[PDB]
């Protein structure tokens, strides 16, 4: 237990520290954490969600820093680290003023002030559009310091590709489901290798060897149930006392096997996509009248499937009529990689897309995969949205300036916490300098000025070595993830600031 | 700072546990695991494999140098000593304060234009076919313990690929399901021979069973031959003493139906994966059928390819049409074991190979050498051209970024001239392990390329730079481009590494 | 873990002393190893693979070598001992060419140059002859210092007349297969007591007493299976409701019992030798109907008797046709030292006989077993090839005389290595000479002069006390053990001589 | 306590470590080794003698070899080394014979013959010539493999200047006493800065501010005793009454201090060199008679400086007459580096000179100055037995090839004994070519060749890369460390490789 100062000032060191963490992973310029365990092990990422889901944190404080990784609305990209890194920065900045004489409180309410101005200039300031090539610079910029290689401009056409083929209007509004996106990966190197299909990519081969290699005009079954030897619930004893039953009993088995086959031949279904296992006897008959099946599919494809298909997945093979079948061209097995996967396309629905990664490594493969998840993230939300925000730290320094005026119109005690957390925002503009090797302290001020001049969009530049238009270089971020990694750092950094006592 | 110091230098740790094994005057390693285990090679990929890396960069170092796409000749060890090359010289550039970030770009872009020079500087195989191939066999060989037998290993070799493989497309394409691999000992390494027809270590499952069928009619099953037991609870129930005969008669009779099935379908030979019951094995036995068990599951597959056979797991349901077929099945004693030889195959383009070897751990080595080998004809058959081996490639590529760094000027220069240096890693390792002198034979070596000698390299034998491919040592184009891809890939993921946390 | 000179010296040093290890068994004048366990406990051998086998070796380097007295063509008598010797000195001779700088690959060339060659050259000096009397040269040879008393004359003509019993002629050439020479012992005394017996000799004795102690004209049926109550496999349950049932149910087995002897009668056997156990009704009725039974016959006799008299080994009695019984002359029990074993002559298949050997200690049984065995291997052999070596050295002593010149006709780096084989190969008359306690530098001196002035033929002789004629003494060697003997040497030693590290 | 084969094995294998420890050190491209202690600490050298000396061997086989750096006649450049590493060498080649069988004592026999054989053979080779040419060409092959930088040419000048300014001539021939060089170091830095003196340098300032900083024409008095108060030995104790008295007592000091002036005064010397301490009152006297004087003054400079100047060493005053004054053209102190040393010149005997080495670091003004003794002294012996050798393992290749050849003018044992000692001197060649980075095998098989087609002089040279003229080059050896390393060599490997047992 401690109590007071002891127990605050301790507080606010474990929120640095955690912060330190990540902070090195912000940007283009950003480098990996590799992160190792006992029995999986090793892990490399430039992604901060994953970074700390997986770090091991002691401290009770570090663990509440560590919950924004679980907020899934500032979880995606630099999300993660902005709001951990801005939680430091704000908690960093209040010990000044709690040694001056400021009460937790009052820098509670300052921040909540401060905040709340800069969500409402940040949606004065956001830039409309809903243009293709926008989308682009949305994906380039998601994708930025990960270890993709060159092909970024490739991935982030796939992305804005897929994106634009799942997205539906409702009623005058963009809706996009994510979930209709199915992300895979394999270890076939090259990257440029990753594909964008018109359909559900599954990865599993056909049950068995006989069955076609590709099914055309496919009447596709889901199935829930094993299409196995079920045995009643209240438990069955045959008793077999003629010699000639022993036959008669091992032959109802193999007819009930040729029935369940019989009773899918019978819906006009030509592929069969089962959750479950299959007996060989029946992966015999079914390849005896040509079906395809697949078995053990995971519920998560089951579902896009069934979604994609417009097929109901069904379980009592009785209920098993035409009515509950979906479509789809072409049924194709086809080997990747090393595997041999099946590629369901030209489905009924063409809001359902694929991306089957390429990359090599397996640790590359894995980061890429993690990389394209968020880039559709960040794509899709503005897409919905159709607003944006100016990156490289320009939104932040933008609100650093007009939060320092805002400060003065308010009373002595909050005006403090408002100046307090106007300092906090330029640790953004500042990590950015730090990582790419840059100046800190010159960047800065040189920032200020452009901004204070009026230009909005001049953020922290590599090439120009200091500052520059990121309108012009194209670095874009979402605003959804920008006021909720404000917002996140803000009730956070206060639950922590309001404590006084650790029993 | 320092997880990067440490990290590289447990990377690099690797990279010299393999330097000694590249080439003609390479050395083998000793492998011993904590259950006793021992593996004496000279394969890369199994050193790898084998040693116990603890740290995480060397896993990593290890798991992406790996040349995972392909297992063709040195692509592997040459990998890793040019990943380390990359990153000691990266270290060099970071006490310069060059960010981890150009120097990737650096090495991705070197990397790029190193795959172009290969394919430029490449050299399709023409009419020449035979005598290069054999020359590329040998120059594999030429690193191993089995260089002592290059010249009949590398004939082997050749005849093996070249019998299995498909010219499609006016291409090649060779299915290593047609080549089926067998070790035995208690024969000179001489002896090891190239058999037409697939060969499967095994004895047939019962002393009655014939020893040769000629004009075999091969059954695949994939199944157990047993009584099949309900799924569901089963109880017989004896109330009459007269039941208990009749009911072992009924279980006989079951097996011996089996029995008459594959028969009644013409079948002559059943190899099964699965288990032959007793009662089973006597019925084969009377009606003349050679039966084996317990078959490798690998084996069933080369066996369905080169007799056309189609594994059955019902036997229920089994048809002539699932009948492979041979012009002989026959037992025959391999040194001290007995052996199946399914000779004259449907299909014709279906190879064994038994490798022979005094000593277990020799003959282990001699596969492990004539494996290398078939992979690395039948790359060079695939890919139609080929590269001047003996260090002359790298000299080349090292040539060649020297330049295109000068174009690429800036920060991104620094790392493409190092990536130059670190390919030379290849022509220094090679001359430390023959015993020439690396600062000596590299000058002349740039020398010769810079004068516009593509094809020169190291002589280990003669300690001259010469014409690689007029002394004949060549490698498939596939081995470097993998190599360099490999290689920088996991200098990359190093480099772009600033902390290890867990 | 060990690299470069520590890893190789080291390496070299392990070879050694496992050579040593066995050193001293080499030859007439051979000493014997008591090697010691734990349970099982003591095992007395002169045989080199039996000690290697048996030995607790440590180091990796050492268990190699080791792994010669698996490879069947060379461990056979002294071939094993012969190997190891050599590789040994091979590794210490190269020792001295590392130390001068010679790389470890030349050394294997050269050594793999020097090797080629004495293969060459022992097939040019090979000496021809299918002479029986050659025969018994080769095993008295490979008698030679083993703790057999002073039979060997005699057990080296058993073992010629049980070679040429079984020896037969396939395409022009002699095959033996020494699989139908059936050799066993008993620890009755004397050793002149061990029996040449034209049949099989079998260690069961019959297992009833009223039944017959000798059959002639014996139509014997050999069975896989239990003559026991068999069980159904699907699980059965018998339910007596009537208290009369339970005799009935008493009384089907017994006439099971009944039917079963019904069944062996019928086919006209009147000897039974069951691989397994046979119940003591059945026992009661084989012997009440005049049958000869033996019970649990191991499957190598089950496999050796087939072969001799034409039986088809039978599963299911109801297949139990005159069409597969065996047939022999006489089926006789007789009992030998304490045991009563049964002897089947006059098989209908000549080539399969029995040597049931005597000696009393056990331990002295044992290896006199131990060298009956190889001396039918070498016997065997020979008879096979048709060719043979002079003994004691000679070989070797040709082998260093003309390798040494060979080396001249060779380039500087593997002329060194030719010139260090060629001194390895000393080992071997050198170690004969310091077995028979003689000088071994005046012995090898004498050796190189005699073999220089053309007379192949002499090796290391006791008596002369040096050098002597192998020709008159008739120590010969076969050929093949030879040519494996110095084939796997140098394989191993290669391997050895590679490694630069040891992980 | 060891016996019989583990015993020698054993030494032989010490022998061969410690020989390995100093290997390094040969020739030109020689490596340095550091020494480091407890208290003293680091001594860096490449001198041979000097590392066995300092050198911790525990085993007592490797003491022996070590004695080999007390040998004055062997210890010094590369004659230790040489020694060394030969012992080890034919321990090396010993273990092979021993291993055939032969007796310790006739391999013994054959190293007797065979060294006595190469010491006639060498003195039957070895150049004559007293050119002070050859002289500096012993010096710079002397100064070749130590750290002095490039100013060995005028080192080696100073070598033979020093040597030929003291060298004298006996009846018909020339005996040199290094004894009559002085060398000393001073850290300034240069080395160039080595002075050559005609006088001796002495280490000590004068001892009183007031003394002139030089004296001409000096009468120097060499003293013995303290010019201090003098106890009797038979206690005395004195006893005053008188208050007066004290005074009186305390003024007979004081003319006791002024007496013992007067005496040097009385004898003309106006220098007093004192061995042991001065007190301040004399000190005071001293100067105010203009007397110089230095106290203090090693035993050994006492010993030169009577040399040089012809004065006798005495210890009672009284017998301090101007016969027993020694005579100097000047004495003069003048500050060297940072220490003002006293300057004896133009001393009554002009065979006896200074080298005041410079050279900064302190640990190289070490080694240079340890390096400068041993090239006067192989420049001294030269000098007098007017005879050299062939450097670069020229002599070494001679007598291989010649005792090859020699050894079959022998019989059996002793001829296998030579043809050891023959291979044993290739040891000496291939260090040379190891340590230069050269290929061992093939400068040995280039040298023979060489040597074998007449070309006595050809050695390895690291130039030419391989072997090469030695006599064009300049690197030649002195005789009599030839002979005696060779001789010490054998000697020693016979103590050793005749022990059976070390209890």
């Amino acid at each position: 237990r401690e109590q007071g100062k002891n127990a605050q000032r301790n507080n606010i060191e474990a929120a640095k520290a955690i912060a330190d963490a990540v902070r090195t992973t912000l940007g283009p310029k950003g480098m990996d954490k590799m992160l190792v365990d006992s029995i999986g092990d090793i892990i490399i990422s430039n992604d901060g969600a994953t970074i700390l889901k997986e770090m091991d944190v002691e401290h009770p404080t570090a663990k509440m820093i560590v919950e924004v990784s679980k907020a899934q609305d500032t979880a995606v990209g630099d999300g993660t680290t902005t709001a951990v890194v801005l939680s430091g920065e704000l908690l960093k900045q209040a010990e000044t003023l709690l040694d001056q004489g400021v009460h937790p409180t009052v820098i509670s309410n300052g921040y909540r002030l401060a905040v709340n101005e800069a969500r409402k200039i940040i949606d004065e300031i956001a830039e409309k559009s809903t243009d293709d090539a926008t989308l682009r610079k949305i994906a380039l910029t998601a994708l930025s310091g990960k270890n993709t290689g060159l092909s970024n401009d490739f991935l982030a056409d796939l992305v804005v590709k897929a994106v634009n083929a799942v997205a539906e209007v409702r009623d005058g509004k963009t809706i996009v489901d994510t979930a209709n996106i199915k992300v895979d990966k394999k270890n076939g190197g090259s990257v440029n290798d990753t594909q964008f299909i018109s359909g559900i990519v599954i990865d599993k081969e056909k049950v068995h060897s006989k069955m076609p290699d590709v099914v055309k005009n496919a009447k596709i079954a889901l199935i829930d149930s094993a299409l196995e030897i079920k045995k009643t619930e209240i438990e069955a004893k045959v008793q077999i006392s003629d010699p000639s039953k022993i036959q008669d009993f091992l032959n109802q088995e193999t007819n009930t096997f040729k029935q369940m086959v019989e009773k899918i031949k019978k819906s006009g279904a030509n592929v069969v996509l089962c959750q479950k296992g299959i007996d060989d006897v029946a992966q015999h008959y079914l390849a005896k009248e040509g079906i395809y099946a697949v078995r053990r599919v995971k519920k998560s494809d089951m579902e896009k499937l069934a979604k994609a298909t417009g097929a109901k997945i069904v379980t009592d093979l009785d209920d098993l009529t035409p009515s509950v079948l979906g479509e789809a061209e072409t049924v194709e097995e086809r080997k990747i990689g090393d595997d041999r996967m099946t590629f369901v396309m030209g489905c009924k629905n063409p809001k359902a897309v694929s991306i089957l990664i390429r990359g090599g490594t397996d640790h590359v493969v894995s980061e890429v995969e993690r990389a394209l998840n968020d880039a559709i993230r960040v794509v899709a939300i503005t897409k919905e949205d159709g607003k944006f925000l100016w990156g490289g730290g320009a939104v932040e320094a933008e609100l650093a300036m007009r939060l320092a005026k805002y400060a003065n119109s308010v009373g002595g005690r909050e005006q403090l916490a408002i100046e307090a957390f106007a300092k906090a925002l330029e640790i953004i503009p500042r990590t950015l300098a730090e990582n790419a090797g840059i100046d800190p302290i010159n960047t800065l001020i040189k920032l200020k000025a452009d901004d204070e001049k009026g230009r909005i969009s001049v953020g922290v530049d590599l090439d120009n070595n200091g500052v520059g238009d990121m309108k012009a270089k194209g670095v874009v971020d979402p605003l959804r993830v920008k006021t909720h990694a404000l917002e996140s750092a803000v009730e956070v950094a206060t639950m922590i600031l309001r404590i006084d006592d650790v029993i | 700072k320092d997880a990067m110091k440490e990290n590289i230098e447990a990377a690099i740790a690797i990279s010299n546990s393999v330097r000694s094994s590249l080439g003609p005057r390479g050395m083998d390693k000793m492998l011993v695991d904590s259950l006793g285990d021992i593996v004496i090679t000279n394969d890369g990929v199994t050193i790898l494999k084998e040693m116990d890396v603890e740290h995480p960069a060397a896993k990593m170092m290890v798991e992406v140098s790996k040349t995972q796409d392909s297992f063709v000749g040195d692509g592997t060890t040459t990998a890793v000593i040019i990943a380390g090359g990359l990153l000691q010289q990266a270290q060099g550039l970071i006490n310069q304060n060059v960010h981890p970030t150009v120097i990737s770009e650096g090495y991705r872009m070197a990397s790029e234009e190193a795959k172009r020079v290969i394919d430029e500087i490449s050299t399709k195989i023409g009419a020449d076919e035979k005598a290069l191939l054999l020359k590329m066999a040998q120059t594999s060989l030429n690193s191993k313990s089995a260089s002592v037998a290059k010249d009949k290993l590398a004939e082997i070799s050749y005849e093996a690929v070249k019998s299995v493989a498909e010219l499609r497309d006016g291409k090649y394409y060779v299915d290593f399901d047609n080549i089926q691999v067998v070790k035995k000992q208690g024969g000179a390494i001489d002896d090891t021979q190239l058999i037409n027809g697939i060969i499967v270590d095994k004895e047939k499952v019962h002393p009655g069973m014939p020893d040769v069928v000629k004009d075999a009619k091969i059954a695949l099953l994939d199944a157990p031959l047993e009584i099949k037991k309900p799924e569901f609870d089963t109880n017989l129930r004896i109330e009459d003493p007269s039941m208990i005969q009749k009911f072992l008669a009924q279980e006989e009779n079951m097996l011996r139906e089996m029995v008459d099935k594959i028969k009644s379908v013409g079948a002559n030979v059943v190899i099964t994966q699965k288990g032959i019951d007793d009662m089973a094995q006597h019925y084969l036995s009377r009606a003349g059928i050679y039966a084996v068990r317990r078959v490798k599951k690998s084996d069933m597959d080369k066996l369905a390819k080169a007799t056309g056979a189609s594994i059955v797991s019902t036997i229920d349901e089994i048809s002539s049409s699932d009948l492979g077929t041979a012009e002989r099945v026959e037992q025959v004693k391999v040194g001290e074991d007995y052996m199946t030889f399914v000779t004259g195959c449907k299909n014709p383009k279906a190879v064994s190979i038994l490798v022979r070897g005094e000593t277990e751990h020799v003959v282990d080595e001699m596969e492990r050498s004539i494996t290398d080998s078939l992979h690395v004809v039948a790359s060079a058959l695939e890919d139609g051209a080929y590269a001047a081996g003996g260090g002359a490639t790298a000299a080349e590529i090292a040539f060649r970024l020297r330049s295109y760094a000068q174009k690429i000027g800036g920060r991104q220069q620094l790392a493409i001239e190092k990536f130059a240096d670190a390919i030379e890693e290849i022509p220094r390792a090679l001359a430390e392990n023959a015993g020439l002198d690396p600062i000596d034979i590299l000058l002349k070596l740039r020398a010769e390329h810079a004068k516009g000698n593509k094809t020169y390299g190291i002589n280990v034998f003669t300690g001259e730079i010469e014409d690689m491919v007029k002394n004949g040592v060549i490698e498939p184009i596939r081995v470097g481009k993998q190599a360099i891809e490999s290689a920088t890939e996991a200098a990359i993921m190093i480099l772009r590494i600033d902390d290890v946390i867990a």
